[PDB]
Order: structure tokens, then C-alpha cells, then sequence
């Protein structure tokens, strides 16, 4: 869970600080920037997964 | 024995498959506006009539003690007088579409609907979105309404099985935000305004708590681009005040306690006695709906009640211990209510007492297969009979996505209540009942209602 | 344990519907009837609905009784769907029970409804069940002696309000005949009444020609073929005794009445018979409403009534409609005289928006009268006995296609019409009974 | 004919084919039946085999909890050798 | 219920556990419980000793 | 019985719709007898083949590949089907 | 069948238990000390 | 008419007999009487 | 993650799920409790007390 | 039914009305012989190992 | 069985009819029927199959009961020309009685318990 301030950014941008700091985390977990090359572009597909969905309790 | 009188047709319960009436029952479309609200309708294919309004998530739980029973003056207020229809005109037009219009307000939720025909779907839609948005909220009429409901409150014009369940929530959600009414208190009437309806209003009647919901004949795209007209304009919710942080902030308390309202000179004797129930999401509120109808209800107009199903039933009218009784099976949004409620005099409200207390703690022991069957085959059957009246589809339909978060399919609540057994129901009723505390209300001629310790002693057998 | 799933969440996959759905049909269903070789008229509308619902409507009511069963379709409300030749009550209550079926029996002032409502899936069921308590029954002594005393405070609560003693003296006071009998009769009119007056009343009102088998949501050539057997009836019709409208004026005297009511009725020519005669009795009707409460909370004032109640009532051949207004006990000539001077100004013309108005009030409650599968079980069958169809379309058809001359005139051939007057309550202020009937003549 | 009727289509499940001598489950109906000969037979044979092996098992259970060594040394050093 | 049937149930449950009582009756109260239970024991002890007793 | 070896057509058609309507996308009313599978039912090949195998389930036929190629219809398959002395 | 890489976390693991067990198995004592010393653990009953 | 005229008269059906439930809570109490005797009496390791 | 695509098949033979079409456990090991008791009363006849 | 025929209350804002027609969630009990414990206490109670 | 069922069927028959003859024959000197020997206190069948009656066949019971209990109080027998009257065998209560123990069988097959309990006086 993120923290109160986080709780109560917009969904968009809430959305985006969580990617955001998912690539940092991914960035801190690894070896190298040339292994979070893949995991960033994992990363990015994943979100992709999530793009058309409109029930805002799944979301 | 008759050949064509005695054949298809048998006492004996066994289960039956409801799997053939799914084939052709509609179909829920959803469709969420950028603005948080949700629109879904349910077209029935030769319906002549619709059932349509707005459900919110909101009521007089979301409350202060500040404010309590703005809500229900609310439904007061909003039907004298828009800022571009008069009373008179709002009338005629209401009159002319050939429908009424009509508000509910309960502790967790609350609809403003109309029952009109086929053809006055976009004009109720405009009317409704008229009153919610643009009210006058005239403090004339403030005033002329602030009176009426102070001599109603005076005079204790109040129904009785009303008084015994307002008791009963404010006995047993002491200290949390359940146990007010919906009314409120005389001081809050006496010194109530304009701008505390209007603060209401703007707090809780925002996107992602309110759904329109239509059932009967009407096409789903034209009230897409209706409710995008209309309802387009309200509020989008801040993720920091939701209904759930809100939950959270204020969660609801149970406490196990007594309370009698004590009458002179009465002649009836109401009491309800419940267990803390389940929540709305408690995948254990479908073996509670069973057990519900298990224990099932009867008033003495029936003369059948000697050859019930029920054993409660049976015992109660063979004995004759009350006039009328019902079990109830109340569910909130984070706790809920399970219990017996019935309506006696002082000579037979001990022993009314003691069948309710006997019937309840006898599921956690011996519950027999043919007693679940039959309560599955009335509750499928009960909840077929809702089907038929649009009315009911389009509460459902609001009351499920308020609270589910999802509309529910048929097929799913068939097969999550044939899922039900009597290990189930054995289950259930040992985590909710046996050896547990319960809240306990009457009122009227109430000086032989057994205290707490005598209803405490009873919740669980020294026997076994 | 047992199942743990959420219901935010979805249930496994096998809750789904892989029954796939039944293709929907082309048109609107229509109303198919016929009749059996035994010579009761069946008639069934399918239906879209998961409900089936089966009512068998027999002649009789307060129509069909004598001085000596008096009282008898108020019994036969309660004394219905018990032991039969082939079950007991314990069996036939525990075969109900078991489907989830409700029962009803009914009794109007020229019939008797007998209905039973289930599932689609137990239609069978409720058609054996319905046929067996209707057919078959026994009526027991004891069980009508202990019938007769939740009977007596039935009777007693329905005549706490005055409005169902209004209508009761208002129909004595319009008809002679078979219709002028009393339905809600008083609690000690049943006080020597035993089961040899109940089977008398119902051997007097049973007849093959006098029953009709009504179903919706029902395939009619497999109700037909299955009720074949079933309602193989056998019996004599005894004689109705035909009502005639005449008028005229009467009093009740209420000891603790807080109100006074005033009832004003004139007939409906051609009864339930005429299509457009019983549109137009409708949409007077809803001219006459005044304050109908379409909004929660609304308060209109007027300043001598405390309440309006209209009514259309349309029976075999002749018809009722009216109105009946409280009011003050002081101000009863005030009540009589806005009345009149209602009446009177519906005569003088309806102005395009109140005939607007009225057409959509007399449509919807037409339409919500038939929106449930037992109310149109209920209308199917009534209307199939009252006239041997069932024609809501053309009474639609007559409803909207209704002018505002037509309505004129069908108010002025009903004011020349002798009207029928009924009073109620501590009536201690009233004019005189003679200028009561003169202000529409 | 079959032990299983298949009804398709949602058709209305014939009203002969119902009863305590029919389960239905998706639409499909199944006949609770008993034999009486077979599940005597059934009952002797399995009771039989069980009370062989019981009794087997109870008069050779020594020599397996323990082994034929440690059994059979525990018998020379504590009843003789001879 | 199951006191309603039989007469030695119905007489102790009236007298013994259903008894109506006032609430406010202090340790002063409980004499002749305490004289009762004496009697039990001075009849109990006495029988008792009359086995030996010459 | 009935039949040289050969069913009832009626049996057979119920028998191809009760198994038509096993899809999402599918509107029930729209279902009927010698119906068009991609013009009419908007089923793709996939769904075409996967309709094949589940009729041989239901009917136990092992159809060629060549004759299943043949079925684009519901009245080419129920026609097939009134061909096939084979089926259950 | 089923592929539980479950299934090859306890196959491992056995046998690595096993080859445990064996090595207890090589160093324990003579069965003939083992029965006489339980005979002095039953002779002082 | 309580006892053998109740079986007489078909009275005792499958039905309105206890369960297998009821009747091993029931059949748990002979465990708390052996318990209480030799509580009261305590043999210790008599059994043999 | 939607699943339901190109005629789902548990949906459609889920029928085999019937009870009566399963594995029944009451009479899984017939017998067995007849041949128990009977081992336990010819035990307790012949080596037990004798 | 109604209170008013049932019940038949006096008329006026006394202190019995007033819990009548709006009953209060903050009851106050007598806390001079035993505190009470927070409200929405969970849990089997120590009375029975005590 | 059922031969030899049908066979006691006559012996069992004729012993029936020889004890119904030799007890109406004691049953009629006291003015009794067979169905005035059946007990409300003994048998709750019994009191809800009498509750059952049209009140002029219990008082015409009552009044039978009155006259034997009379009648054995002074140790004395009908006249002779009232003893010519009496039909022991003729039936008030069977019909009534066996449909409330066939209600009775009918309840307890499905796990139902009579809706009357015994008659208590306290
Ligand atoms: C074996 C001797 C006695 C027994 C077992 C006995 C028993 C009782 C009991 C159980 C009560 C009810 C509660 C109570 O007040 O403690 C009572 C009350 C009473 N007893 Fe005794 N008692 C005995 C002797 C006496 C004597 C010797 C007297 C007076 C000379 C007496 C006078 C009373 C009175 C007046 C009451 C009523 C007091 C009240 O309820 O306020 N009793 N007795
Ligand atoms: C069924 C009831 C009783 C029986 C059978 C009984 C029997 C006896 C016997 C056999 C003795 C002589 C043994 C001895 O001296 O230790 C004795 C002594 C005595 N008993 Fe009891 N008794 C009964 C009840 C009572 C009661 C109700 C009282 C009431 C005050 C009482 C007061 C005494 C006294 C004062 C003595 C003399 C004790 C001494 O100084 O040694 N007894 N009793
Ligand atoms: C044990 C498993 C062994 C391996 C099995 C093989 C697994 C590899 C599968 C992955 C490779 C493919 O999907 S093979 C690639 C298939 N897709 C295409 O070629 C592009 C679309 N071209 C078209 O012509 C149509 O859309 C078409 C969809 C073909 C027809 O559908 P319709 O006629 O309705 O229109
Ligand atoms: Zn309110």
C-alpha cells in the first residue's frame, strides 16, 4: 500500500507514480541498466494488459 | 386413488434444478460515465412499463450528530419546488407522463425513482435529474415541513415493529455510526437549514456513489446519451473522502445489551431479539438468507400455520404464542443483523422468548436435509418472484452494484445457493449463534419480558 | 469448509449459464381461447415471465347468495385450499410449501377467484393443486367451525374503514337484484353459519358454463390437453338473479365516526360489455381525481374535503361510477355542494390538457394493472368470464382514440341519469334529501 | 435405454421422468437405483477379504513390527536356545 | 415447556427458579437459607452418629 | 424403433441448437434451422472448428476432415448429421 | 499427467533424508547388544 | 398410549427417531460417568 | 485475463459433475466395517481374556 | 400498527417521548460498580477460565 | 404370507365377532356403546377426534356416560324394555378418529409431530 499523500493523488497520476516508482524499484533490484532493459519493457506490457478496463472495482 | 388427481405432485422434499429458467432471462448491460456514475438497464422484451431512478450509496450513517436526519428531510424538501419547474408544474408534468415519483432513505442507501410507461423514459429522466440538481430548497418550505414533522414527533406517530427495530440499532451499534436513525433527534428538526442540506448534498451525492438504474422497456444507448445529458454535470469523488475510507474511519461496533420501552397502559408486546449477522460481502450471507427462510414467518390471519414446514412456525401457531412474527436477516456494509421479530401480549412473551431461543440454538445441532431443500426451493422461488415486477429488477440492479460492486448473475446466485447443505447451515449457525451475545428490544406491555441473563443462559445447551 | 468465495468477486465457473438462451419471440403473444368438451372456456397469454400463473374464476360472489348463505363467498375466502377427496390440509399445504406456490381465494360481488401461482417449472404442480382444492373439495365440519371465528374479525377490521361500508350501502342503494346483495357483510351475519351452507352456496354456484380456466405464462395446447381430464365438471346452473339500476338516496348512523362521508354514483351504461362506454367510465374516473398522490410529501389543500375516492365499477351488463368525498362533520352540505358543483363543471366541458391528463392516468393504471403475470392471469380471466374475450388492446385503443366531446356528452347523458346518494357517519348537519337529487336535474 | 437423459435446448423435463426416481443435475437426469443381490454379494466378498487379511495380519504381526532377526534372538536369549 | 408437564417440575420451577424477588435485599437476607442448610446438615451428621450411638 | 440405422430429424436439429448457443457473442433468437455461420452466427474458423468437435462429442462421430471442411452451416451440419448411420 | 515441481522438491528431499538415514543406519549398534540391553530394560519390570 | 402403543400404531417412523448426531452426543456422556467413578474411587493403574 | 472465448468447454459438458455420475464414497469400501467387527469379537473370544 | 392506538403514549416532548420516537446510540450505563469494557469488544470471554 | 394372512382373516374374524357379541352383551346392560369406552384423558387421538363432533353427539355421550356411571353406582341394570333398545355396535366416533390417527401417520412419515399435545390440569 502506498502512503496517505500517494492515497490521495488522481487516479491517473496515481497510476503513474506507481509505474514510476516500480521502474525505480526494478532499477534497485538490478544488476545492471542493460538487465532492467527487459524488465522495463515487461514492465511496460503489463500495463498494457490493463488498458481498457472501465470496472472501477477491478481497477 | 385418482388417476389424473394424484399424479406430478407429492409432500416429499427434494431438490429441484432451476438450471431451464436462465435459458431466457435478460441480460444487464453497464456502461460507466467519465463522471464516476454507472447507467444499466435491463430490457424485458415485451414490457409496456418502466421502472427507472437513482440509487446512492449514502444515507444516515454517513452522518454527523450535527446534522443527523438531513436525509430524511431531504425527501421532504426536494419534491416543493424546483429552480426551473414550480409545484404545480412539476405536478402536471408528473401527472401527464401517467407515473409517481418516489424516495427512499435508509441508513446505508438511498433511491429517488419513477414508475412511468414506455414512452415518458427520457421525460422522467429529465425530471429526475431536475429535482436532484437543481433544487429550490425554499426555507419556506423548510419551515412549513419543520412544523409537521415536530407535532408527528410530539404526538409518537410512529409504527410499532418501526420503534422496536430503531430501538434494537441503537442498542446494539452503540458508539458507531448504525445505531442513529434515520429520523434523527427533536433539536436537529428544531434547528435545521437550507445550508446543511446543501452541504449534504454537495459531500455525498457525487459520481462513484450513484447509479441509474432502469428495468422494463428502455434501450440502453438512449440512456447512455440521456444520463450524459442530465446527470453529466455532478461531482467526480475525491479518492481521500470514498465510501470506503469513510468505512474505515468510522467502522460499526456490536455490543451485546437489553432495552425495554416500558408502556402504562398497553396492550401489545413487541420484541425482536438478533445476533450480530453478516456483512453484505460474507460469502456466509447466502447460508443466512437459507436459515432465514428456514425459520421463516406467520401472522394469525392464516389458518394453515398448524401444517408449516417451518418448526418455529409450527410451534407458534399451535401453541398460539404470538399474533404475528417474521425473521429477519439484516446486512450492512461491514456487520449486519440476523434474528426473530414478533408481536404478542404479557401472558405469552416468555414463552414466545423461549421457542425463539430454542429454534435459533437447534440449527447448530440438528438440521435435516429435507428442511434445507425446501428453503433452497423457496428461495429460488422467491427470488423468480421478483423477477416478475420491474420494480424490483431495478432495486436489485442498484442495490447490487451499490454494495457488490458488480451485478451479480443469475446463474452464479443459483449455484452459490444449491451450494448450501446442512453441514452449511450447521457451520453458519455455530459462528453466529451458539454461545454468542445478542441484542434484545421490546416495547409496550413489556413487564414480563425475560433480562438479559435469561437470554444469555440460552444461547448454548449444557446438554451436550 | 464450504463455499468461501466473495460475492465482490465472481464464483467458479460452473455458476455459469452454458444453458444457452431461448431464442425470443417474433411478435407479442396473443391471447388464444377455447373450451373444453366438458364446456369450461379455457384461455392462456404466454408470457416471457420465470413465473406461471393459474386462476380459476367461477359466478358467483355476493351475487349468487340467499338469506340462508349469507355470508357464504367471505367463508369460502378462507375455507378454500384444505382437505380434499385425494389429500389432506397437512398435504396440500406441504405440496405447496414445497414448490414455493402461494394460493389465493377471492371473492368479488358476481365471482369467486381461486388462484395458485409458481414457477414456470411447476406448472403442473400448481395446475393439479389448483384443480384438486377447487374440484374435490370436501369442506369438513370442523375445520369451517374453526374457520368461522378468524372469518368474524376479517369482516370486523374490513368494516373499520368507512369507505368499504360506503361502498357496501352504495351498491344496496343503486341495484336491485343480484348486485344491491352485501359482500362484506356484518361478523354476526356468519354466526350460525356451518359447512352444509357453504356446500349448498357452492353447489348452487358451480356449472361447467360458469367456469373459466385462465393461465399466463402457459403453452396453451399443453393446458388444454392436460386439463382435459381435470376439469371434467357436472352440475346445474342455478339461477342469477339479473341486477337493475334504479337509484335513490339512504343514510348510515356511525356512533364514533371522526369524519362524515358522502358517496355520489351514477350508472355506466352497457356494463363491462361495452368497450368504449367502459373507457369512458374510466377516464372519468381519473377526471375525477383530485388529489392523487403522484409525489412524496405533497400536501394539497382543499377547503372542505379531507379525502376523494373515485371508482369505475363494471359488471355484466351495468356498471357504477362515482365518486365518494369526506369531510368535516360540520360542513356535510359544504361536502354535497362541491360535489355537485364538480359534477357540473365536468358537464359544463373538459379543457384538452385535464382530457390529456385523464387518457395517460386511465392508460398507465390499465397498463400496471396487467404488468405482473397474476394480474394479467387475474384480468385474462375475469374479462374471459365477463364476456367471453380479453380485449386490452382495444381498450387502449378506446382510451386514447377518446375525444373531448365525447366525454361532454357521455357527462351529460350520465347527470340526467337518477343518480344514487349515500351518507355516513354522526350525521348531525345535512340538507334536506329532496334538493340533494334536484341539482342536476 | 440410457441411465441418462439428456433434455437439451432447456426443454421442459418430462413430468414422468420426475420423482425420488430422478436427480436431475444440469438438466440431466439420473435414477437413484438399488440392487439387492449385488450389494449382498458385494458385502459378503468385501467383508470376507477383510477379515482374511485381519486375521492374517493379527496372528503374523510380531514377526513384521519387529524383524525375524531381532524376534527370533529375542526368543534364544530369553526362552532358551534349545 | 418441559416444566408444563410433569407437576414435581412445575412446583420447584415456580418456587426455586422463576420466583419473583425484590432486587434490593442486602446479606440481612439470607438467614434462612443459612437455617435451612443447618438443619440439612444437623439432620445429616445426627443420622449419621446414631449408627454408633448406644 | 425407427430408422434404417438413421435418427429423426427433429431430435437432431434440437440437439444442433441446444449446442449452437454456447457462445458470448451469440444472440439466442437469431439461431434457427440451415443458419449462416459467418454471415449470420459472426463465428470465426476457430469457432467453426471447435463447433465440429463438440457435435462429434455430442453425436460421437469422427467426421473427415474433408466433409468437416464441407460444414459452413447449421443446415449443411444438421443435413450431414441426417446422413450418418453412425451417430448416438 | 501433472507436472508439480512439488513432486521434484520431494523427491530431492527424500533422497537426501534417505542417504541421512542410511548413514544412521551404518553406525548403529549389534542387534544381539541392542536385545540384550532392552532385556535388562525388561527385566526391571 | 405412551411407549409400545406409540410403535404399535406406525407412530416410529425413520423419521422422528434421533440422529446419528444426536445419538453420539448423547453416547459421549458415557466417557464423563467412567471419568467421575474413577475419579471418585481412583484405582490407580489397575487395569491389569 | 479473460478466458471465455471460442465455446468454452467445462461449461458445456458440466453435467458429467452430476452426483450420481461421481465417485461414491459409501459404498467405496464395502463390508470392510462388518469384517472389523467380527475381527474384534473373535479376538476378544479367543486370545484376549482366555 | 400505529403506537399512538397500540401503545397509546401521554403527548409531549418528555423524557420517556423523546428515546421513543429517537432512541440515542450513546447509552450511558451506572458505572459505579463496574466499568464497562470499550464498546465492540470481541472475543470469548475470561469469566469462564476465572 | 398373504394366504395365510387371508387365512387368520377368518378365524380372526370370527374371534372379533364372538368378543364383540359377548362384550355388547355386557356393554348394552349399562346402556353403553363401543366408542363410549374411549378415553379423552387416556388417548389425545381420542380428545382431538372428540373435538372434532357437532355438539349434539357429545352431549348425547355425556349424557350415555351419566347414566352408566348412575347405573353403577346403585349396582343395578337398564329395564328390560329399554335393554331391548340398545345398539353397542353403532358408531359415532370410528370414522372421525381414524382419520385424525391416519393425519397422525401421515405427519410422522415426513418428521412432523401431532399438532395436539396430551391434556394437562394443573
Ligand atoms: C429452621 C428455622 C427457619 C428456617 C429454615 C427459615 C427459613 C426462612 C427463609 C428461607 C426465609 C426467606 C428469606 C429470608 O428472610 O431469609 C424466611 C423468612 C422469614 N422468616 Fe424464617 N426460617 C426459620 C426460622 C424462623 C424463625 C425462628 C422466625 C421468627 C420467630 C422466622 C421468621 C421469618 C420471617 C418473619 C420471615 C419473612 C422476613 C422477610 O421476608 O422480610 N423464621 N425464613
Ligand atoms: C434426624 C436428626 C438428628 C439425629 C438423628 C440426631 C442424633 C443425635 C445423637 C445420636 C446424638 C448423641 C451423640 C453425641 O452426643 O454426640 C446427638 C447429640 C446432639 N444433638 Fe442431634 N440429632 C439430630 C438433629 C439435631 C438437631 C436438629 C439439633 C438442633 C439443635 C441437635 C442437637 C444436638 C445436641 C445439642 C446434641 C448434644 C451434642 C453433645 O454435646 O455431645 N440434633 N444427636
Ligand atoms: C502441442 C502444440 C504444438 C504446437 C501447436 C501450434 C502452436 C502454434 C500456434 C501459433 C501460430 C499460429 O497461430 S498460425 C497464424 C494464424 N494467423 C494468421 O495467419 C493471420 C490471420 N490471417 C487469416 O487469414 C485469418 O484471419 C485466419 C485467422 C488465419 C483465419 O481466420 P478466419 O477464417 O475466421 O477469418
Ligand atoms: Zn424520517
Amino acid at each position: 500500500m502506498a502512503s496517505e499523500v500517494v492515497l490521495a493523488l488522481p487516479h491517473k497520476l496515481r497510476v503513474m507514480r506507481m509505474y514510476r516508482t516500480g521502474l525505480k524499484e526494478l532499477i534497485n533490484w538490478s544488476a545492471n541498466r542493460h538487465e532492467w532493459y527487459p524488465r522495463a519493457y515487461a514492465l511496460r506490457q503489463e500495463f498494457e494488459d490493463s488498458k481498457a478496463l472501465t470496472d472501477r472495482e477491478e481497477i | 386413488d385418482a388417476n389424473p388427481f394424484l399424479r406430478f405432485s407429492n409432500p416429499r422434499p427434494s431438490p429441484i434444478d432451476h438450471t431451464p429458467l436462465l435459458s431466457t432471462l435478460p441480460e444487464t448491460r453497464i456502461t460507466t460515465l467519465p463522471n464516476g456514475l454507472r447507467v444499466a438497464t435491463e430490457a424485458i422484451p415485451f414490457a409496456e412499463t418502466t421502472t427507472l431512478g437513482i440509487w446512492i450509496n449514502s444515507g444516515s450513517r454517513f452522518e454527523t450528530d450535527a446534522n443527523n436526519g438531513v436525509a430524511h428531510f431531504l425527501e421532504h424538501i426536494l419534491f416543493k419546488g424546483t429552480k426551473n419547474r414550480s409545484v404545480k408544474e412539476l405536478e402536471v408534468e408528473v401527472e401527464n407522463m401517467g407515473g409517481q415519483l418516489n424516495a427512499y432513505t435508509g441508513r446505508e442507501q438511498t433511491c429517488y425513482y419513477a414508475k412511468v410507461m414506455g414512452k415518458d423514459v427520457g421525460k422522467a429522466v429529465n425530471i429526475l435529474s431536475d429535482i436532484l440538481l437543481n433544487s429550490n430548497l425554499d426555507a419556506r418550505a423548510i419551515d412549513k415541513e419543520r412544523d409537521v414533522i415536530l407535532r408527528e414527533m410530539e404526538e409518537v406517530n410512529k409504527q410499532t415493529s418501526e420503534l422496536v427495530f430503531d430501538h434494537l440499532h441503537a442498542t446494539a451499534f452503540q458508539y458507531s455510526p448504525l445505531g442513529r436513525t434515520i429520523l434523527g433527534p427533536v433539536e436537529n428538526i428544531k434547528s435545521i437549514n437550507r445550508d446543511q442540506l446543501v452541504e449534504y448534498m454537495k459531500t455525498h451525492y457525487r459520481g462513484p456513489r450513484m447509479v441509474l438504474a432502469a428495468a422494463g422497456a428502455v434501450n440502453h444507448d438512449e440512456l447512455v446519451k440521456l444520463a450524459s445529458d442530465a446527470f453529466g454535470s455532478v461531482p467526480d469523488e475525491d479518492a481521500a473522502t470514498s465510501v470506503r475510507s469513510l468505512l474505515v474511519k468510522e467502522p460499526s461496533r456490536f455490543t451485546g445489551s437489553y432495552v425495554h420501552d416500558r408502556f402504562p397502559d398497553a396492550s401489545e408486546c413487541c420484541m425482536a431479539v438478533a445476533f450480530k449477522g453478516a456483512s453484505w460481502t460474507d460469502p456466509d450471507s447466502i447460508p443466512l438468507m437459507v436459515m432465514q427462510t428456514m425459520l421463516g414467518g406467520w401472522d394469525k390471519n392464516s389458518t394453515v400455520g398448524k401444517h408449516s414446514s417451518s418448526a418455529l412456525v409450527q410451534t407458534v401457531a399451535t401453541e398460539g404464542l404470538a399474533d404475528a412474527f417474521m425473521a429477519f436477516n439484516t446486512n450492512y456494509h461491514d456487520t449486519g443483523l440476523f434474528g426473530v421479530y414478533g408481536v404478542t401480549d404479557r401472558d405469552r412473551s416468555e414463552d414466545f422468548a423461549y421457542a425463539i431461543m430454542s429454534n435459533l440454538t437447534r440449527m447448530c445441532f440438528e438440521v435435516r436435509d429435507a428442511d434445507v431443500a425446501r428453503a433452497k426451493n423457496q428461495l429460488k422461488a422467491s427470488l423468480m418472484f421478483f423477477q416478475d415486477s420491474t420494480h424490483h429488477v431495478a432495486e436489485s440492479i442498484g442495490r447490487e452494484l451499490l454494495v457488490y460492486g458488480r451485478r451479480i448473475p443469475k446463474a452464479e446466485m443459483f449455484a452459490r445457493i444449491d451450494a448450501v447443505d446442512a453441514n452449511a447451515i450447521r457451520a453458519v449457525a455455530d459462528r453466529f449463534i451458539y454461545d454468542q451475545d445478542m441484542a434484545v428490544a421490546s416495547a409496550g406491555d413489556v413487564q414480563f419480558v425475560p433480562d438479559y441473563n435469561w437470554f444469555r443462559r440460552r444461547s448454548y445447551w449444557l446438554r451436550y | 469448509g464450504g463455499g468461501r468465495v466473495e460475492v465482490p468477486l465472481s464464483e467458479k465457473l460452473p455458476a455459469v449459464t452454458e444453458p444457452p438462451r431461448t431464442s425470443t419471440p417474433a411478435t407479442k403473444p396473443i391471447v388464444q381461447t377455447s373450451s373444453l368438451r366438458s364446456g369450461v372456456k379455457v384461455a392462456s397469454i404466454n408470457t416471457v415471465s420465470p413465473i406461471s400463473s393459474l386462476v380459476l374464476f367461477v359466478e358467483g360472489g355476493a351475487a349468487a347468495e340467499t338469506p340462508a348463505t349469507a355470508g357464504a363467498s367471505k367463508v369460502l375466502e378462507v375455507a378454500a385450499f384444505k382437505a380434499t377427496a385425494n389429500r389432506s390440509t397437512f398435504r396440500l399445504t406441504r405440496e405447496l410449501e414445497k414448490i414455493g406456490a402461494t394460493s389465493f381465494a377471492r371473492a368479488g360481488r358476481d365471482h369467486v377467484a381461486f388462484g395458485v401461482d409458481a414457477t414456470r417449472l411447476n406448472q403442473l404442480e400448481a395446475l393439479e393443486i389448483l384443480a384438486d382444492a377447487v374440484v374435490n373439495a370436501r369442506y369438513t365440519y370442523w375445520e369451517v367451525r374453526d374457520s368461522l371465528d378468524a372469518v368474524k374479525e376479517q369482516l370486523a377490521a374490513q368494516l373499520r374503514n368507512p369507505l368499504t361500508a360506503v361502498n357496501e350501502v352504495l351498491h344496496r342503494t343503486a341495484f336491485e337484484g343480484g348486485l344491491g346483495h352485501s359482500l362484506v357483510v356484518d361478523p354476526s351475519v356468519v354466526d350460525g353459519f356451518t359447512n352444509e351452507t357453504l356446500k349448498e352456496y357452492v353447489h348452487s354456484i358451480m356449472a361447467p358454463s360458469r367456469v373459466v380456466l385462465a393461465a399466463s405464462g402457459v403453452d396453451h395446447a399443453e393446458l388444454t390437453a392436460l386439463a382435459t381430464p381435470l376439469l371434467n365438471l357436472h352440475g346445474n346452473a342455478h339461477p342469477a338473479p339479473q341486477s337493475r339500476y334504479v337509484g335513490g338516496a339512504m343514510n348510515i348512523i356511525a356512533p364514533t365516526s371522526s369524519l362524515t362521508y358522502v358517496g355520489l354514483a351514477f350508472e355506466a351504461k352497457g356494463g363491462a360489455g361495452d368497450i368504449k362506454s367502459s373507457a369512458a367510465a374510466s377516464v372519468v374516473k381519473a377526471l375525477l381525481d383530485e388529489a392523487r398522490p403522484t409525489m412524496p410529501y405533497q400536501r394539497k389543500e382543499h377547503e372542505v374535503f379531507t379525502s376523494v375516492n373515485p371508482f369505475a365499477f363494471a359488471y355484466k351488463g351495468t356498471g357504477l361510477v362515482g365518486v365518494v368525498a369526506s369531510g368535516a362533520p360540520g360542513k356535510a352540505g359544504k361536502v354535497v355542494d362541491a360535489l355537485t358543483a364538480k359534477v357540473q363543471s365536468l358537464a359544463k366541458g373538459v379543457t384538452d390538457v385535464q382530457l390529456a391528463t385523464a387518457k395517460n392516468m386511465a392508460l398507465g393504471e390499465l397498463r400496471a394493472s396487467v404488468a405482473t403475470a397474476p394480474g394479467l392471469a387475474a384480468a385474462v380471466g375475469s374479462s374471459v368470464l365477463a364476456t367471453g374475450k380479453f380485449s386490452a388492446n382495444e381498450v387502449a385503443a378506446a382510451l386514447s382514440g377518446l375525444t373531448a366531446a365525447d366525454v361532454t356528452s357521455y357527462v351529460n347523458a350520465m347527470i340526467k341519469t337518477a343518480p344514487t346518494f349515500v351518507t355516513y357517519g354522526n350525521l348531525s348537519s345535512l340538507p334536506r334529501v329532496d334538493s340533494i337529487a334536484k341539482r342536476f336535474a | 435405454a440410457n441411465a441418462y437423459h439428456r433434455t437439451y435446448n432447456g426443454k421442459p423435463v418430462p413430468p414422468e421422468l420426475q420423482g425420488a426416481d430422478y436427480i436431475t443435475y444440469a438438466g440431466v437426469t439420473m435414477k437413484k437405483e438399488f440392487h439387492l443381490f449385488d450389494t449382498v454379494l458385494s458385502k459378503l466378498i468385501g467383508a470376507g477379504a477383510t477379515f482374511t487379511c485381519l486375521y492374517h495380519f493379527y496372528l503374523n504381526a510380531e514377526e513384521h513390527w519387529h524383524g525375524d532377526i531381532y524376534f527370533f534372538e529375542k526368543d534364544v536369549q530369553q526362552n532358551g536356545w534349545d | 415447556r418441559m416444566h408444563n408437564k410433569i407437576q414435581l417440575l412445575s412446583v420447584l420451577n415456580t418456587h426455586l427458579v422463576a420466583y419473583p424477588t425484590p432486587m434490593n435485599l442486602n446479606y440481612s437476607w439470607n438467614g434462612g437459607s443459612l437455617a435451612g442448610m443447618m438443619l440439612a446438615s444437623q439432620m445429616l451428621t445426627g443420622i449419621l452418629l446414631a449408627m454408633h450411638y448406644v | 424403433g425407427f430408422g434404417g440405422g438413421f435418427l429423426d430429424k427433429d431430435s437432431v436439429t434440437e440437439r444442433v441448437l441446444h449446442v449452437t448457443k454456447h457462445f458470448e457473442k451469440i444472440d439466442a433468437s437469431k439461431v434457427s434451422p440451415a443458419a449462416s455461420f459467418e454471415k449470420d452466427l459472426g463465428l470465426d474458423s476457430l469457432d467453426v472448428v471447435e463447433l465440429v468437435m463438440a457435435l462429434e462429442e455430442e453425436f460421437g462421430l469422427e467426421i473427415p476432415d474433408a466433409e468437416a471442411d464441407k460444414i459452413a452451416s447449421v443446415g449443411d451440419a444438421i443435413n450431414y448429421i441426417c446422413s450418418n448411420p453412425m451417430a448416438k | 499427467g501433472v507436472f508439480s515441481r512439488y513432486y521434484n522438491t520431494g523427491l530431492l528431499c527424500g533422497v537426501a533424508v534417505a542417504s541421512g538415514i542410511s548413514i544412521w543406519w551404518y553406525n548403529r549398534e549389534s542387534i544381539y547388544v541392542r536385545v540384550k540391553s532392552d532385556l535388562e530394560k525388561e527385566g526391571k519390570t | 398410549p405412551i411407549g409400545v402403543w406409540s410403535v404399535f400404531q406406525g407412530y416410529v417412523t425413520p423419521a422422528r427417531l434421533p440422529s446419528i448426531q444426536t445419538l453420539t452426543r448423547v453416547g459421549a456422556w458415557g466417557g464423563v460417568v467412567v471419568v467421575g467413578g474413577l475419579y471418585m474411587v481412583q484405582p490407580w493403574d489397575w487395569l491389569a | 485475463m479473460p478466458k471465455v472465448v471460442g465455446f468454452q468447454w467445462e461449461r458445456y459438458e458440466a453435467w458429467r459433475h452430476h452426483p450420481l455420475l461421481q465417485f461414491n464414497k459409501r459404498n467405496a469400501f464395502p463390508g470392510v466395517g462388518i469384517g472389523f467387527a467380527a475381527f474384534l469379537a473373535y479376538v476378544a473370544y479367543d486370545k484376549s481374556q482366555p | 400498527s400505529d403506537a399512538v392506538e397500540v401503545f397509546k403514549p401521554e403527548t409531549g416532548l418528555t423524557p420517556t417521548n423523546r428515546l421513543s420516537m429517537a432512541p440515542t446510540p450513546y447509552i450511558k450505563y451506572d458505572e459505579h460498580n463496574h466499568k464497562r469494557f470499550p464498546p465492540g469488544t470481541e472475543g470469548r470471554p475470561f469469566a469462564y477460565f476465572v | 404370507t398373504s394366504l395365510l394372512k387371508q387365512v387368520a382373516l377368518p378365524v380372526f374374524n370370527s374371534l372379533a365377532t364372538t368378543y364383540r357379541s359377548v362384550v355388547g352383551a355386557k356393554l348394552a346392560k349399562y346402556g353403553l356403546r363401543f366408542d363410549d369406552l374411549q378415553d379423552p384423558l387416556k388417548d389425545e387421538d381420542v380428545a382431538e377426534a372428540l373435538r372434532r363432533l357437532p355438539p349434539d353427539v357429545v352431549v348425547a355421550r355425556n349424557c350415555r356416560l351419566r347414566r352408566a356411571l348412575d347405573l353403577s353406582c346403585k349396582h343395578e341394570a337398564l329395564p328390560k324394555d329399554l335393554l331391548e333398545k340398545q345398539t353397542p355396535e353403532l358408531s359415532y366416533l370410528q370414522d372421525v378418529l381414524n382419520e385424525v390417527r391416519a393425519e397422525r401417520r401421515e405427519r410422522a412419515q415426513l418428521g412432523a409431530p401431532a399438532p395436539y399435545t396430551r391434556i394437562y390440569y394443573d
